[PDB]
């Protein structure tokens, strides 16, 4: 029970200030717990006193008090009477850059792993490290939330912007309408999403996924943005250049819910698009690794076909003979 | 990567206490609406 009286004193310090001052110290507590030794530098802490699993449980105090914070109801009636989100500028995309780096960080720690039983603590580190996240994103509302995540697109870390990609996929995956203004900030993301695809093949391949369910969510009201990316694809799946068979796969359903949404919009594609696919299936007929290859190949076709049939005429021959 | 060709795979298909460990799955529900539907 004195954790909760001393969690609700700790509040009630905090909420004395604002919410700038707040959320920058959060950012350098999290630095801190970033530069500790682990078993020149401000020394707060005395680790010389203190025994190792003493530090262990400061830190995991630590961030099991900044969730509690972000969830307090102090520190979210400190925010409304001060006046809503729009208080918190420049704020936001900082605090996300530095949770995701620490989260890393953290992660990485862990893959360091030395056994005995320091592994249950890391696990429960990164799980309050989710937390922290998951909590720091519920106070972000989604019109702030794409400049943000465009920013954290931006970031040259390689973990920062796969993270970003994961948190914007939970968003587009969740089945609930949306306002006009709304789609037309998703629309913006197009051109970055085919920046980044066009670095690590797990990016592209995510970056694919991502139009797909961006394909799926809007293509059928608002066409129009989609006729590049098929462009992109076709350049993906032409065999001049060799491409990773994972984001080979992912090109080429991405091809098929284009082609899906964009049912005449593709036409002056299809001369340069048809030939190259062919001789793609003819490549995965050859190889036998895999089913999901072979499938999305088909998938292909299957969409190609079924929403363009009359105009596959020239070709028409050719995938008789890969069709046997 | 042939996980995420599954999905894309499952993803045209649909065309025609826990220790997390990853950033992908549920959305959270927006806190401050929580706090201004109950407390204000």
């Amino acid at each position: 029970a004195i954790l909760e009286a001393d969690t609700e004193f700790w509040f009630s310090v905090c909420c004395e200030f604002s919410v700038q001052h707040q959320i920058q110290s959060l950012m350098n507590i999290l630095q801190y717990l970033l530069k500790l030794p682990e078993e020149e530098m401000l020394q707060v802490f005395n680790v010389e006193t203190h025994t190792s699993k003493q530090l262990r449980h400061f830190k995991f105090l630590s961030v099991s008090f900044m969730s509690q914070l972000l969830s307090s109801n102090n520190f979210l009636k400190k925010v409304v009477e001060s006046g809503g989100p729009e208080i918190l500028k420049g704020l936001e995309e900082r605090l996300l850059e530095t949770v995701l780096g620490y989260i890393s960080a953290v992660a990485q720690s862990m893959e360091r792993n030395a056994d005995k039983l320091t592994v249950k603590f890391w696990r429960a580190l990164l799980s309050k490290a989710y937390d922290l996240l998951d909590k720091v994103n519920a106070l972000l509302p989604t019109e702030t939330f794409i400049p943000v995540i465009r920013g954290l697109v931006g970031n040259p870390l390689p973990s920062v912007r796969r993270k970003a990609l994961d948190l914007l996929n939970n968003k587009l995956q969740q089945n609930i309408s949306w306002k006009k203004t709304i789609v037309t900030r998703f629309l913006k993301l197009v051109p970055d999403l085919l920046a980044i695809v066009q670095e690590q093949a797990i990016n592209r391949q995510t970056a694919l996924y991502t139009l797909k369910l961006l394909c799926k969510n809007f293509g059928a009201e608002n066409p129009d943005p989609f006729v590049p990316v098929l462009n992109t694809a076709v350049k993906l799946i032409a065999p001049e250049r060799k491409e990773e068979k994972n984001v080979l796969g992912s090109a080429l359903l991405c091809i098929a819910e284009v082609t899906s949404t964009l049912e005449a919009l593709a036409i002056p594609q299809l001369p340069s698009l048809m030939p190259s696919l062919l001789t793609t299936m003819k490549n995965t007929s050859e190889l036998v690794s895999s089913e999901v290859y072979l499938l999305s190949a088909l998938a292909a076709l299957q969409k190609v076909v079924e929403t363009l049939p009359h105009f596959i005429s020239p070709y028409l021959e050719g995938i008789l003979s890969q069709v046997i | 990567s042939a996980a995420l060709l599954r999905r894309g795979l499952e993803l045209l298909a649909a065309s025609e206490q826990k220790l997390r460990n990853s950033a992908k799955g549920k959305v959270p529900k927006s806190a401050l609406d929580e706090y201004r539907k109950r407390e204000c």
